[PDB]
């Protein structure tokens, strides 16, 4: 029952820039605070122990800071291996509680999507279910809007989209929208358009296909 | 009806003020590993007290003899690992707990003990085990004890003129020149000891019992020869409340040594400690803890009944086993 | 130099039990406290349990109290987490982390790789694999993006590769989407056109849960 309030939710930072995550507990923790770096799909790694003591292997750009209830971690000369989630932990009082986590996304030179359209497979149409995919690749920043227009008309239903986690190497994102409908609903229309709206375009990127020509 | 001393004489009812053994402080009971032992549980600091390792040229303050090191090649102290742990300077101690108001208030000795007490795992903190700390006044360096034991001696272990040559780890608690500026703290040491505990030897004064309006005298005493203020203190320290009895043993020695070589934290933590099976060994502070010294005719007067007042006597010195070997106060 | 290799886990229905072992190596086990920590998909870590060097005492939060039990065998250096009468909110990855020791800065220094533990009632459904090939009006270029649609499976995850593993660049397996009580995952692979004419670009998707090894070879759309 020691409320850990790790803020913000996530943050964007450029290279060499400094980033400060501020974890704050309701009651008194001494210097019993741990910063943990967790990288996509991997075990977390200890960064800062006893609130300020930098642990083995952890580079000098990492550092912790106490001031009453508040505690913070700073990465000063930002690298491409700072693209991770950062977690706090109090090991002063039972039960051991962690903060929400903070997603560290790294700012890069903006990039336009590589929009692609995909008509349902003949395999799918044997099932009587027809899914249209529209994946947009290697783009920056993360704010993008995908839109299904069937014969130039709106489609807010039966659409599942899933953004990738920022690429480790080239720092881009990739999104994957899917308009899963019926063979029936599919056959009853000709134009299937997927309109992409990104910071990079001004005028939307729209890749599309027509049903009649396969 | 009534006593116009009492409030001042509070710091001399040691069975309350300290409530533990003095020469041997083993007042608490704590689980260390599967086994349960007995740990220093004394509310007062013991000034000038220390541990001497017989047939050794090594101090008890030197880090523990872990690994390849022969047991007697080391001391009792917690390993050097992070000089911001043991031993730690008052500067670093102040630095370490900088952001706590409640504790930045505490004195050097109490802060030192509070630092030793900090080493627990949050969930297990309910466990009443902590490492005892010893504070050096001249160094202003606080040391952590890995060993809570105080007297491995007697039968199997330490029999006079040893066959085990020097190899045997023989130890006893002593008060002397080396330890003159030292002070043995428990987990329990009160943070307000410069109010509840006896520090200096009361100069040009003597212990007596307050009876029917007049500061009377000591009904029973044991008269022994004392050459100095130190000699008296030293005598009444050996005579004072002591938990582990004279020549006490129950664990093996090579198995205790193995734990040291095999760097086992719990084997070391528990080495040469009596069980919590048993409680009758706890003196609870009752003992021959108080003395008076006739310096003008070299005589030590010890007793097992707490003092309740002082006599204006200029040729005398009132002392307790916790009280400092050298430090004195002729105030009255 | 220090290992924490978890085992056990997988899928189980609610109310049922599961034991997660974690063999430790390279350190004197009996000198350290141990603990388990879990992590829900897209959520923060959660302290699960603690155990003393001896095993004397065990510490659990109200979250999995008396329904979970931590244990160890220091003679044969290994840890355990017996999870009983399981809940669907107990669905997370479990981490054996080396807990500290008072007066030492060992606290959570090393963790285990992790172990996916899945709790739900739903029938372990194998996936339907539809191959994403581009539209018939192919404006032929230098680069082509071919896909793999993995419609309706349960539970997460599916291991997706491109050409038995061989294709590594420009392949993007997007996070799966749960809707209709089933998982829908898409994998993209940006390969040059030059090679899609000379190489048979296959997509290897595999569900351990239903024990599946579907291999879809992406060809051009026709008609």
């Amino acid at each position: 029952d020691i409320q850990m309030t790790q803020s913000p939710s996530s943050m964007s930072a450029s290279l060499g820039d400094r980033v400060t995550i501020t974890c704050q507990a309701s009651q008194d923790i001494g210097n019993n605070l741990i910063w943990f770096q967790q990288k996509p799909g991997k075990s977390p790694r200890r960064m800062i122990y006893y609130a300020t003591k930098l642990a083995n292997g952890v580079p000098s750009r990492f550092s912790g800071s106490r001031s009453g209830s508040d505690y913070s971690l700073t990465i000063i000369s930002l690298e491409s291996e700072d693209m991770a989630d950062y977690h706090c932990l109090q090991y002063k009082q039972f039960p051991l509680t962690f903060g929400s986590g903070t997603r560290l996304e790294i700012k890069r030179a903006d990039a336009a999507p590589t929009v692609s359209i995909f008509p349902p497979s003949t395999e799918q149409l044997a099932t009587g279910g027809a899914s249209v995919v529209c994946l947009m690749n290697n783009f920056y920043p993360r704010d993008i809007s995908v839109k299904w227009k069937i014969d130039g008309t709106e489609r807010r239903d039966g659409v599942l989209d899933s953004v990738t986690d920022q690429d480790s190497k080239d720092s881009t994102y990739s999104m994957s929208s899917t308009l899963s409908l019926t063979k029936a609903d599919y056959e009853s229309h000709n134009l299937y358009t997927c309109e992409v709206v990104h910071k990079t375009s001004s005028s939307p990127v729209v890749k599309s296909f027509n049903r009649n020509e396969c | 009806m009534s006593n116009p001393w009492k409030a001042f004489m509070e710091k001399y009812d040691l069975e309350r003020a300290h409530n533990s053994g003095i020469r041997i402080d083993l007042g608490e009971d704590a689980e260390v590993g599967n086994s349960k032992y007995r740990i220093p549980a004394g509310k007062c600091p013991v000034f000038g007290k220390g541990i001497v390792i017989e047939n050794s040229k090594v101090s008890f303050l030197t880090p523990v003899a872990t690994g390849a090191q022969r047991l007697k090649e080391g001391g009792f102290a917690f390993p050097n690992a992070d000089d911001h742990i043991s031993p730690i300077t008052i500067a670093n101690l102040k630095e370490r707990y900088k952001e706590n108001a409640d504790l930045m208030k505490l004195n050097d000795i109490a802060l030192c003990k509070t630092h030793a007490a900090s080493f627990v795992i949050a969930e297990d903190q309910n466990t009443n085990y902590r490492h005892p700390a010893v504070y050096d006044e001249k160094e202003k360096t606080c040391y952590m004890l890995y060993l809570s034991a105080q007297e491995n001696m007697g039968p199997r272990y330490c029999s006079p003129d040893s066959q085990n040559k020097d190899a045997m780890f023989c130890f006893k608690p002593d008060k002397n020149e080396k330890f003159d500026n030292l002070v043995y703290l428990s987990k329990n040491v009160r943070n307000d000891w410069e109010n509840k505990c006896p520090r200096k030897n009361l100069g040009n004064a003597k212990f007596g019992l307050w009876v029917d309006g007049n500061c009377e005298e000591i009904p029973y005493v044991n008269e022994v020869e004392a050459r100095s203020l130190r000699e008296c203190n030293r005598i009444v320290f050996e005579a004072s409340a002591s938990d582990q009895p004279r020549q006490y043993e129950e664990t093996d020695y090579e198995k205790i040594q193995e734990g040291f070589r095999q760097n086992n934290r719990d084997m070391i933590k528990s080495a040469f400690l009596p069980v919590g099976a048993s409680d009758n060994f706890k003196s609870k502070g009752r003992g021959y803890n108080w003395a008076n010294f006739d310096s003008v005719n070299n005589k030590c007067y010890i007793f097992n009944t707490k003092p309740t007042c002082l006599i204006n006597d200029k040729n005398f010195f009132a002392t307790t086993a916790l009280s400092h070997p050298q430090e004195v106060d002729n105030e009255f | 130099e220090v290992q924490l290799v978890e085992s056990g886990g997988g899928l189980v229905q609610p109310g049922r039990s599961l034991k997660l072992s974690c063999a430790a190596s390279g350190f004197t086990f009996s000198n350290y406290y141990m603990a388990w920590v879990r992590q829900a998909p897209k959520k923060g870590l959660e302290w699960v349990a603690t155990i003393t060097t001896s095993g004397s005492r065990s510490y659990y939060p109200d979250s999995v109290k008396g329904r979970f039990t931590i244990s160890r065998d220091n003679s044969e250096s290994s840890l355990y987490l017996q999870m009983n009468s399981l809940e669907s909110e107990d669905t997370a990855t479990y981490y054996c982390a080396r807990r500290g020791y008072g007066g030492y800065s060992e606290d959570f220094d090393y963790w285990g790789q992790g172990v996916m533990v899945t709790v739900s009632s739903a029938e372990t459904t194998a996936p339907s694999v539809y191959p994403l090939a581009p539209g018939t009006a192919l404006k032929s270029n230098s680069m082509v993006t071919l896909g793999c649609l993995v419609k309706g499976y349960f539970p997460e995850p599916v291991t997706v590769t491109w050409n038995s593993g061989a294709l590594s660049s420009g392949v993007h397996t997007f996070p799966a989407v749960l809707q209709s009580g089933l998982y829908t995952l898409t994998s993209s692979v940006t390969v040059p056109s030059s090679t899609w004419s000379s190489q048979a670009v296959t997509c290897n998707v595999a569900h351990p849960a239903s024990s599946t090894k579907v291999d879809k070879k992406i060809v051009p759309r026709e008609c």
